[PDB]
DNA sequence: ATCGATCGATC
DNA sequence: GATCGATCGATAAAGTTTTTTTT
């Protein structure tokens, strides 16, 4: 895929080019490489790990054992460590056939004293989940999240890329700056709080696509 | 590393007035920075004529 | 201005 | 009837500061 650190084991070649598009005339060449091998730099579930965790599951202090494991450097603060692993242990989709469609996902938040590893804990949660998100300082916006029209440099046509809240289909939405966020946005997260979806009203097309999501909020004082 | 020189607002920064009247972001100052300096001006009889000799 | 295609003439 | 030569016709170009509503 595009956008990774890479190493190639390539041979070398060179091709001619036609100057005029409709003649056989040709003279400053263009080179290109031909790769033979490239290198960057459901899990296969075994049974020794299930046997290993059942020793840990035999230990009654697994709550306390997971209390001490989440902090390699953080001060103790037992109360915040409760819900974080609990939100990471994010329930399941206890869905009925008719009626309901409730999901067991909940939403914790925190605010208070500035820079108490408010970000590094969120960075630490980004470590423990492989497929997740990461919010930015106006990297996404109201119209910059989803619902795109953008005139791309390859074909100058339409492309509908999903927002980060839909992109966490199998993760935890880590999001910040919830006192400096603009009030043009901070209006569609109520829908993903409630109908678990994003309604798109764009010139392209309509779509009630869902978003299997799970959120936490890291606010700031004023 | 970053070295920043935020220019103040209109006129002299009034020292009797409160700070963060010309600085923009308080969140950078509270923990995301470490130390500050300042370049206040006071009319002085002895130093400024040397400062006049410093430039003349 | 150059290249390609079509038509005409010659073998 | 086929091949070669000559003549005629067709083929190549490029953009990104002012002005409107709107948030």
């Amino acid at each position: 895929r595009a956008g990774d650190r890479i190493e190639v084991t390539g041979t070398f070649r060179s091709i001619p080019i036609r100057a005029n598009s409709r003649q056989r005339v040709l003279s400053l060449y263009k080179t290109y490489v031909d790769v033979v091998h490239v290198k960057k730099v459901v899990r296969q579930i075994t049974d020794q790990d299930l046997a290993k965790i059942r020793e840990v599951a035999a230990r009654e202090d697994l709550y306390s054992l997971l209390a001490r494991s989440i902090a390699p450097s953080i001060y103790e603060l037992e109360d915040v460590k409760k819900g974080i692993l609990l939100q990471l242990f994010g329930g399941t989709n206890k869905t009925f056939t008719k009626g309901g469609r409730y999901r067991g996902d909940i939403n914790i938040l925190l605010c208070g004293d500035p820079s108490t590893s408010k970000s590094q804990i969120l960075q630490y949660v980004h470590k423990i989940t492989p497929r997740g998100v990461y919010t930015s300082g106006k990297g996404s916006s109201a119209v910059g999240l989803t619902a795109y029209i953008t005139r791309d440099v390859d074909t100058k046509q339409l492309v509908l890329e999903s927002g980060a809240l839909v992109l966490s289909d199998g993760g935890v939405c880590c999001i910040d700056e919830f006192d400096k966020m603009s009030d043009s946005t901070r209006s569609v997260l109520h829908e993903v709080m409630e109908q678990q979806t994003i309604s798109i009203a764009k010139a392209g097309i309509i779509t009630t696509l869902n978003a299997r999501s799970s959120i936490l909020a890291s606010a700031n004082p004023i | 590393s970053i070295l920043a020189a935020a220019n103040p607002l209109y006129g002299r920064y009034n020292p009797r007035l409160s700070p963060l009247d010309n600085i923009n972001l308080p969140a950078a100052l509270l923990s995301r920075f470490d130390i500050l300096f300042l370049m206040l001006d006071i009319p002085s009889r002895d130093d400024d004529e040397k400062l006049a000799e410093h430039v003349t």
